[PDB]
């Protein structure tokens, strides 16, 4: 259908981020929506035929191009801290038929990229009192002190990914609200049986996905380069 | 033209009905979608109605239009947790190459807590910070957010096996869970 | 989102039973509440209302607000009624069970709507009309209420109390049991 | 003691 | 046979004494929020689709708006400044605890504000909800699972606005 690419994307104020979205689809119509936390679905730019590109309603700071039918790209010539959004392209066969939304591409886009930082995951083991009163077991998870905002968090119970007894906060946190450009953290809980909690046999292990500097980028500081990288953290059973 | 979709936020207990209700302002508008986004996910459309119906009803929804009134709404009858996402409207006139959507509306479907039990546990450190822990209170309880400095609590979670939780975690030596929840 | 919150002006009305009452709140707690009948007002705590002078007639004018606006949105909404709920009741003494001591016994009663309800003490199946004095109908974010009501009671030798709680969103009434010593 | 008042709704 | 039901909520926010003050008005029918006014906004907007003749009718009404918007001083700010601050904000009431057995349980009741810090330096303990007795008093019960002939606990320690020092009752 409509694929999008990149998939997350981290840049610094005033470099240039194309965005491309190929949909095979046979559809002429494409279009170019921003999707920010401040709700709603703002439309860019859109197309309705090959060589052909249509502003939006919030055409300024970005371009668009259509050279075919299967692609329609993206380009912010020179980025802005605005631009950090949420990006969906959609197509659609006619303006009066169906919307295909590909499955959006995040931008963090960054005055300094000097205050780029991994996160720090910790695993807490669920508490005695919880054990042995609801007979359940809540493990918990902390990613701290990241920055961007971009962040993907996971479980995995004996190598596969689990979903059911998990909550993760649906938005990361600032640690300090009132400092602009502050580290982010984020919670998620995993509750099991403490039955299957007390099994040695058991691994648990949280995963935090994080996106930062490219590979074509360069660092060049004091500490390590903060790339995009996985930082985990694991717990095992413990029947004590 | 443009759409607007009023009610920006619906929170409603489980198994009870929900609607969202939008206007527009062209009145040669003949096609009204109706996306669903769930969170981390992208708009998928759900259901549509066209300016030759007043009602529909498929796949659990119904979508009614007053084309008179200028007003088309959508009904989710009997809500269940799977709902909750943000909802979009949209409307579509044949002199308009794109369509005009509603701000949204964020449905939220608080689970039932059958036998609610709210205690606050304190978790191991496991090797920087101490973390604490306040669950299975019921759906109505609202956690009080942090006014202390350097004290950190998290939002209300609601994790299916469905036990509703909050976590808050410090940093300050002089920091005791027995009311870390100021609620 | 604040560090302190006052409801002032709390303002509810039914149709079918003409019921209605007025309230102010501060911090979650109930400030006063105006008895329609007497026509006056009657703090929740007595001590406050030394200081604080609030005409009844106030209230009573919210009231004959909401009553007329009730008869407005009957109408706007297409006669929608409202949902019966179902009260989830708790029962607590309000300090540590000394046995032989005086305690007072607490029917925590959340999730309330309409507002009408019966909220009945007995000890070991006994009616028990002495020692009993509930809240107004408090309010809480979902627009639901929440009514407690206190039993003075000396715990010993099981005495098997429950409170009894009947709701329109209730086909059969709910009894939650407490005892110690 | 001060008082919010209640507006009368719309009547039609 | 069938019932109808109106809530009317006035609420005053007060962050900080009386420095940032914010006036919210709901108008409620059978549970559904349909017009509200808000101090951040400054004029009345539709919640749900009920609320849409409301809201467009009372703003046409400058004399609504200009009342309306006056009661952020008049009901919120004069109750602080004066009704508030004369009792509920002065109220300070000392907490009574007492560690009785049945698992040791610490209960700290009958206090006034909220904020307490109820401690024993021993993990491993589970702390109830801050329960809100609806006579202007609180409690709260810790409650740690004991073994025995542990040596002798060393305290229930509580602190409180209401108390100078804490009580630090032991076992
Ligand atoms: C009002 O409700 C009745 C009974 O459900 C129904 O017959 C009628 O069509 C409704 N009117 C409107 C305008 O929805
Ligand atoms: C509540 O009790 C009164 C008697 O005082 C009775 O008339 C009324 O029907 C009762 N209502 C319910 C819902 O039980």
């Amino acid at each position: 259908a409509v694929t999008q690419s990149p998939r997350n994307k981290v840049a610094v104020t005033g470099g240039k981020v194309t965005l491309s979205c190929n949909q095979t689809n046979n559809h002429n119509n494409m279009y170019w929506y921003r999707q920010d936390t401040g709700h709603g679905l703002r439309l860019i730019h859109y197309s309705y035929g090959a060589g052909s590109t249509e502003k939006g309603d919030i055409p300024d700071g970005y371009k668009a191009s259509r050279p075919s039918q299967e692609n329609f790209s993206l380009i912010l010539e020179l980025a802005t801290p605005s631009q950090t959004s949420v990006y969906f392209c959609a197509s659609g066969g006619q303006s009066n038929e169906r919307l295909f939304f590909g499955h959006g591409t995040k931008l963090s886009v960054l005055e300094d990229l000097n205050k780029v930082f991994p996160p720090e995951v910790a695993v807490f083991e669920p508490s005695e009192a919880e054990i042995s009163h609801t007979q359940k077991a809540t493990l918990v998870c902390l990613a701290t002190g990241f920055f961007p905002d971009h962040v993907e968090l996971s479980w995995w119970v004996n190598g596969k990914e689990v979903h059911s007894g998990v909550c993760t906060d649906p938005q990361p946190l600032k640690e300090q609200p009132a400092l602009n450009d502050s580290r982010y953290a984020l919670s998620s809980r995993l509750r099991v049986s403490a039955t299957f909690w007390q099994n040695p046999r058991n691994h648990f292990r949280c995963q935090v996905q994080f996106y930062g500097l490219s590979e074509n980028d360069e660092w060049t500081q004091d500490r390590a380069k903060p790339v995009t990288q996985i930082v985990s953290a694991e717990a095992w059973g413990r029947a004590d | 033209e443009q759409v607007e979709q009023l009610p920006s936020i619906l929170r409603v207990q489980e198994g009870s009905s929900a609607s969202i209700n939008c206007t527009y302002e062209n009145s040669a508008s003949n096609y009204f979608p109706w996306y669903k986004q769930e969170p981390g996910e992208n708009p998928k459309l759900i259901i549509d109605i066209r300016s030759n119906m007043e009602r529909k009803q498929t796949q659990g929804l119904i979508v009614l239009l007053d084309k008179k009134a200028k007003r088309f709404s959508l009904h989710i009858t009997d809500t269940q947790p799977g709902d909750s996402a943000m909802y979009f409207c949209a409307a579509s006139d044949d002199n308009n190459n794109r369509i005009f959507f509603g701000d949204g509306t964020q449905l939220v479907v608080k689970p039932n807590i059958q036998n609610p039990d709210p205690a606050v546990y304190q978790l191991r450190d496991s090797k920087d910070k101490s973390v604490c822990l306040f669950t299975d209170f019921d759906s109505q309880t609202n956690v009080s957010q942090s006014k202390d400095s350097d004290v950190y609590i998290t939002d209300k979670c609601v994790l299916d096996m469905k036990s509703n939780s909050a976590v808050a975690w410090s940093n300050k030596s002089d920091f005791a869970c027995a009311n870390a929840f100021n609620n | 989102e604040a560090d302190h919150v006052g409801f002032y002006g709390t303002t509810v009305y039914q149709s079918p039973g003409d019921i209605g009452q007025y309230t102010h709140e501060f911090d979650g707690d109930e400030l006063f509440y105006v008895d329609l009948d007497k026509k006056k007002t009657v703090w929740r705590l007595p001590e406050f209302g030394q200081l604080i002078l609030f005409e009844p007639q106030g209230g009573l004018q919210n009231i004959a607000a909401e009553k007329h606006n009730l008869g407005i949105l009957t109408k706007r909404s297409n006669f929608t009624p409202a949902t019966n709920e179902a009260p989830q009741a708790t029962v607590f003494p309000k300090s540590p069970v000394l046995l032989g001591q005086p305690n007072t016994l607490i029917c925590f009663v959340d999730n309330i709507f309409p507002p009408v309800i019966n909220i009945t003490w007995l000890r070991n199946s006994k009616s028990v009309t002495d020692g009993v004095y509930e809240t107004s109908f408090l309010v809480n974010r979902d627009h639901s209420f929440h009514k407690l009501s206190y039993l003075t009671f000396i715990p010993s030798d099981d005495d098997i109390y429950d409170c009894k709680v009947e709701h329109w969103g209730l086909e059969e009434p709910v009894l939650k049991h407490w005892t110690s010593g | 003691e001060g008082r919010v008042r209640v507006n009368s709704a719309y009547q039609s | 046979e069938r019932h109808f039901v109106v809530q009317f909520k006035g609420e005053c926010y007060y962050t900080n004494g009386t420095q940032r003050i914010r006036l919210v008005t709901r108008y409620i029918y059978n549970r559904e929020e349909y017009v509200r006014y808000d101090s951040d906004v400054g004029e009345y907007r539709a919640v749900t689709e009920l609320g849409r003749p409301d809201a467009e009718y009372w703003n046409s009404q400058p004399e609504i708006l200009e009342r309306t918007r006056a009661e952020v001083d008049t009901a919120c700010r004069h109750n602080y400044e004066g009704p508030e601050t004369s009792t509920s904000l002065r109220r300070l009431e000392q907490p009574n605890v007492a560690i009785s057995l049945s698992t040791l349980v610490c209960s700290v009741t009958d206090f006034y504000p909220a904020k307490i810090k109820v401690r024993w330096e021993t993990v491993g303990v589970s702390s109830t909800q801050l329960i809100r007795n609806g006579d202007w008093t609180f409690q709260v019960l810790v409650m740690l699972e004991m073994t025995p002939h542990q040596g002798e606990v060393y305290t229930c320690h509580v602190e409180h606005p209401s108390l100078k020092s804490p009580i630090t009752v032991e076992w």
